[PDB]
């Protein structure tokens, strides 16, 4: 037998087990309002040719008033939310950020710190094995849709069995022909373009009739319980800016190319759920930093 | 921060002999020290600024769960306002001040075969500054007074000529001593020079500037006791008299 | 218990305080002589001695 | 030896050089402005049972009153910035507003123009050459995610060379199944499932066992200066319409499937540090476009 | 900068009328006219910014010794304010107007051999805006009047449809035409912030933008000092020497 | 195969870690302001024809009136600054002064401690290694202008490669005679004098004939940020000085020539940006003691 899986969800690294209680989760969700604040007033300074709506909203996430001649960096809190940052991705991260920091960057605004109010839905399709016979090729391509590229080289038709995982909510099977595909000890229906599995059910086997190959296209849809505030637009840009900056740079550490196939893969392991929460405050921090950054630019 | 305001030998016995062994300690797991690091300073440079943690940063990190690793931990609380992770310690050492530990056989812990030598060398001594090390140096007379090591302990300070030079005198048994001493051991205080909100590249520096700004915040706000103008609404018990002296002193 | 209400409905024009701004502005005369007074005196009187 | 090349990549078209003036900037950052407020007053207008939002709302951007006739065009406006986007696009397009008329239409709101002080991140995946020895075949298919297929048909492992360009950040390659790629001059690590390289580092050699083919898959993340009003979503949905409604109908000009293709491909020809900043301007002027045809279609 | 604020057809054939050839010529060598040329632009990136050198730009640029030279500097005046480096154009041809070499058959000079064509590519009528190609036409349609090849302006303008779209709709003969007209040719104008535009083109025209506020005011006591006391060179009587290599 | 390196770079000594907080910045910075109104009151003094300008100068420097039977020394902030650079230098060196100390002198005239408003060039040429093969001779002569002279005793052309290191910005190669240079993996030019190469690009190899020797000079550039009251001729000064009074003799440190090689050996150490900080602020300290020192001579 041969087996064949996706590629991010291979080894993945463990997460920061620092800055997760009340008092940090509150010092971020501050990050993030302050830093959507910074934003607008930017915007209103542009329309409006004063620097004064700016300013004040500058006074407030940096605690100081801006000077010509010093460049404008965000001050203590973007030196503590960068930091912190690097220790949620991984565990070889340090943790360099006093506690008395926290606390009175938490101050700033009265805000919960509360991070399960809503859920989001993510888009990454999880394939944890694909197991084929002896005369039989299988390639599986993608994260956001998974093309499974599957031929038959042997004399009979073949038997291939698919596992999603339990995590994944639903999932989606198209094929470029109609193919049969049915539950472990099931009758196998007639062939179909689609089809809509519940992960939970169990390994699909697929029949793989000699002759062209035949590709799966896979959307998988799953639940994660994410603050209210949490846009997925903007933490997406915020984890591109965060690898580009360099701070994800650490020692013996996965790397992805996006917050969606960094969620899931995290979820498709052993103490996963604890892992999720930590990657939902990372995320939320990764929304703060992209807009604190944008407002605030370099060249 | 109210431990590293304290800027007299009488103020800092008075607040150790108060609080309690469970601020020394602390119930964040941290990362572990004596590790090279990549830090983030971007007020400075675009790359990642390199460091090593250490004990004496002001924050938490892990500890070794034995006497040694307690005393460490006391230390670095005095000497950087955060201790390391040691629990199970149990309520009963937890409930005694810090005084009482670092001085007073009945508590129950015993500290003999601690070497002054690997302490102030796992404690980096030739990364502290004045005021840390005459800190250090304190809990260290105190504890050779506790176990009957003066003679060590002068044998210690006749090695390193520097830690001579800066030693506090006093007694650990006699009140007369701390009243007469007038040494500085404040880190943070209201600053004569221009203080900014800005970082600083060390682990060390940058800590020890969170610690000083958040000072001044608590300086001015209401939680401080300004002594001229309520002076007659302290308790009789806290209030300042010179024929107050520390217990058993 | 007491309390007085308080308008300054005839002291605004439009969003504009005339008062405020012309006390403001007295300061940047003060400035100037205070920049001109200290250096004639360090001029015309050197260094000092007792 | 044989040479595989992304196909958006190929023969960027010369850009338009006109409108790129300060004055042509405001107007541009100021259409943009308005056509948000025509969006807003529209479902104000809904929402309140009443006219009186979008009237005022449609007379400051076309300078004439909405009429139950006549058709709602958006007035000089419009057409305006329908000729600035034909213009952006090639150099070939007549490029026939007067600067008269885009100095009145600047001067309906106050704006900097400024379109240098925020950025955005662009995905699409430059291989500018993959280079491969006799008996392999390599194929590269998409743009914002890349896989290249290679297949090994010799007697031993091949050495195939990958050129990423010089300007975007950083490059992901993940792979079906674990192989080995390193930088060259530099030994080859143990086969790995996951890449995050540099572009700027050099050419890469991936090393290609004889068997089953190898299929890499490719993310790039690149940095282009924006300004603050930028909306990728927006500008996005603005480039499609533009095509569909035949503003890109020009001779001897190249097409492509979304905005992020076209700006990076304009990147990577020669010199194209001249075109990123037209480039964004466009951009900034499809985002007003798309604001004001769904407010007013025609 | 006199000549980029004309914005009517009338005034820019007075302005032309009354200016000399000397101020349409440059006495400066300049560059190379095309070539490719890194230039710093500090206010935007730290690496120095690809560009190409044109005759467009308001710098001198070597010109040769031809009608076409003379026609491209005085072009290049018109549209951009500055002229090029013609080597020893001569006296009599100096003081005479700019219409004159344009308009009129006693100058001396033969146009009759002009290619419109080639003059455009040469001026790099691509990267113009809507005036400045007004202007180019104005005096392709004098040339073409004058010397009788008006069919040739017509044919040049077939084969360029987006100019024959902005033509000028006068002609050079009548005078119902020019006093009727309703081009806007201004370039420069009293309206921008003091910055620094990327091309070489955008950035020189910004600085006749931003300088012409203070030429409105400056120009008037400066000038009459200069000439208090000096004969006008326009058409200036002499012996009429002589016009060599023309 | 042999190699070489330069003498300077060779095992730099571990900095101090003190007296690098704002405070202690602000305290440097104010020494170098009074200390140079001490230098000033000099020419003063002549003009006035009185020494109350110098005593003015000095009362704030050292909070005590100049004496006639005293040798003039400067007081507390004279011995403050004294022990400060000692501490600079070595992480072995005692830090001696209190803060209280250094907050005091630090409140005696408004400065900033901002040690990152300017840039300096500094011209100490940093060859981190040269690679010969057998029968070749190098030797590596010199710092501000390093001189290589190399010998091929050998049949036929050899292969020499530089490493110039990651940090300096340029370097400007000179040879005696004609040579060719070329980057690893690249084809070699025309045989010129000059060579001007960027270190970051990679190691260099130069073909060297059989025959006489080529020798080659090396000269680079480096910027490193400091504070706008640098003077670079001041410091060099102040490091002849200190260096004479033994501020700098304790056990376990390496010498210097230069300031200028004091700084480019430390920041091409393991972790070498940790250490520029501090040499930086030992720079200004100096620049304060040479005008200190050269006024009031002990």
């Amino acid at each position: 037998a041969n087996r064949a899986t996706s590629a991010f969800l291979d080894n993945p690294h463990p997460v920061g087990v620092n800055y997760v209680d009340e008092g940090s989760r509150q010092f971020v969700a501050v990050a993030e309002l302050l830093a959507s604040k910074l934003i607008d007033s930017s915007r209103e300074s542009d329309e409006s040719n004063s620097d004064v709506p700016f300013v004040q909203a500058y006074s407030k996430f940096a605690d100081d008033n801006p000077r010509h001649l010093r460049v404008k960096t965000g001050g203590k809190m973007a030196n503590a939310l960068t930091n912190v940052i690097r220790s949620y991705y991984s565990i070889n991260a340090p943790a360099i950020v006093p506690q008395v920091e926290i606390d009175r960057l938490a101050s700033k605004a009265t805000v919960s710190g509360d991070m399960y109010n809503s859920y989001a839905i993510f888009n990454s399709v999880p394939i944890v094995e694909v197991l084929s016979p002896a005369r039989t090729t299988v390639s599986i391509v993608g994260s956001d849709r998974a093309d499974v590229t599957m031929l038959n080289t042997g004399a009979g038709a073949a038997n291939i069995t698919f596992n999603f995982g339990q995590i994944a909510e639903t999932v989606i099977l198209k094929g470029s022909v109609p193919f049969q595909l049915a539950r472990l000890n099931q009758p196998m229906p007639a062939a179909r373009f689609t089809y809509k599995l519940r992960p939970l059910d169990g390994p699909f086997i697929v029949v793989l009739p000699v002759g062209n190959p035949l590709v799966i296209s896979a959307t998988a849809a799953t639940r994660i319980q994410v603050p209210l505030a949490f846009n997925k637009a903007l933490v997406e840009s915020g984890f591109q800016t965060a690898m580009n900056d360099g701070l994800f740079d650490i020692q013996n550490v996965n790397y992805y190319s996006s917050f969606d196939e960094f969620i899931i893969s995290q979820y498709h392991a052993q103490d996963g759920i604890n892992r999720v929460s930590t990657c939902v405050i990372l995320g939320l921090a990764l929304q703060a930093y992209d807009q604190m950054r944008r407002a605030l630019p370099v060249r | 921060m109210d431990v590293l305001s304290k800027g007299s030998l009488k103020e800092l016995l008075a607040h150790l002999e108060k609080t309690p062994l469970e601020e020394a300690i602390s119930y964040r797991i941290g990362t572990v020290p004596y590790q090279n690091v990549l830090i983030s300073r971007n007020e400075y440079y675009n790359q990642l600024y390199p460091d090593t943690t250490s004990l004496i940063d002001g924050v938490s990190r892990e500890g070794q769960r034995n006497v040694n690793g307690l005393i460490m931990s006391i230390i670095s609380y005095v000497v950087s306002g955060s201790g390391h992770y040691i629990p199970n310690i149990g309520f009963m050492l937890l409930r005694r001040s810090i005084l009482d530990i670092l001085t007073k056989h009945d508590t129950g812990l015993v500290t003999n075969n601690l070497n002054y030598g690997i302490i102030a060398r796992n404690l980096t001594v030739s990364k502290m500054n004045c005021e840390q090390r005459k800190r250090m140096l304190i809990c260290f007379k105190l504890l050779a007074y506790k176990d009957g090591n003066q003679n060590d302990y002068e044998i210690y300070l006749n090695q390193n000529i520097p830690l001579k030079q800066i030693a506090p005198n006093f007694i650990p048994g006699d009140m007369r001593t701390v009243i007469h001493n007038q040494d500085q051991l404040a880190i943070v205080g209201i600053p004569a020079y221009r203080l900014t909100q800005s970082t600083e590249l060390s682990i060390r520096d940058d800590n020890a500037k969170s610690y000083k700004l958040g000072y001044v915040d608590w300086y001015n706000s209401n939680s401080f006791l300004r002594e001229r103008s309520e002076f007659n609404l302290i308790r009789l018990k806290d209030r300042d008299t010179k024929y107050g002296k520390l217990n058993g002193w | 218990f007491a309390l007085a209400q308080i308008n300054a409905d005839d002291e605004f024009i439009g969003a504009i305080d005339k008062e405020s701004a012309e006390y403001l502005d007295e300061y940047a005369t003060l400035a100037r002589d205070i920049s001109n007074s200290l250096t004639l005196v360090k001029a015309a009187f050197g260094p000092l001695e007792r």
